[PDB]
């Protein structure tokens, strides 16, 4: 989308890694607030919205 | 009503562990009052902080 | 400590990373005392095909 209309994407009701995403060093940033990238496959969420 | 004095003693000693056990609620600026979220969201690097 | 990496894997060498080449090929001390040097080397280091 134009980030003035932004996508919203639910995830949920799944099993997901995350360590395949952070590896992946075609990404030019990959911050994170109140959790450790390399520690989110340690986790559970109720949903996640992408 | 008359131990009014024993009964003070008894109260603020009770009082000031209550005190100092609900001070473990406390966030201080960390993310969580709970130190095993803090240790099972976030690195050492991180965490230390 | 001497080493050629692409020029995205340099952001790996530091203390405390992860991922290929700190996790499998070169890992610093959490309290790691020194410096990294980094320079672009394609005109030494890269060959026709």
């Amino acid at each position: 989308a134009s980030v003035y209309a932004w996508n919203r994407k639910r995830i949920s009701n799944c099993v997901a890694d995350y360590s395949v995403l952070y590896n992946s060093a075609s990404f030019s940033t990959f911050k994170c607030y109140g959790v450790s990238p390399t520690k989110l496959n340690d986790l559970c969420f109720t949903n996640v919205y992408a | 009503s008359a131990l009014g004095k024993l009964q003070d003693v008894v109260n603020q000693n009770a009082q000031a562990l209550n005190t100092l056990v609900k001070q473990l609620s406390s966030n201080f600026g960390a993310i969580s009052s709970v130190l095993n979220d803090i240790l099972s969201r976030l690195d050492k690097v991180e965490a230390e902080v | 400590d001497s080493f050629v990496i692409r020029g995205d894997e340099v952001r790996q060498i530091a203390p405390g990373q992860t991922g290929n080449i700190a996790d499998y090929n070169y890992k610093l001390p959490d309290d790691f005392t020194g410096c990294v040097i980094a320079w672009n080397s394609n005109n030494l280091d890269s060959k026709v095909g």
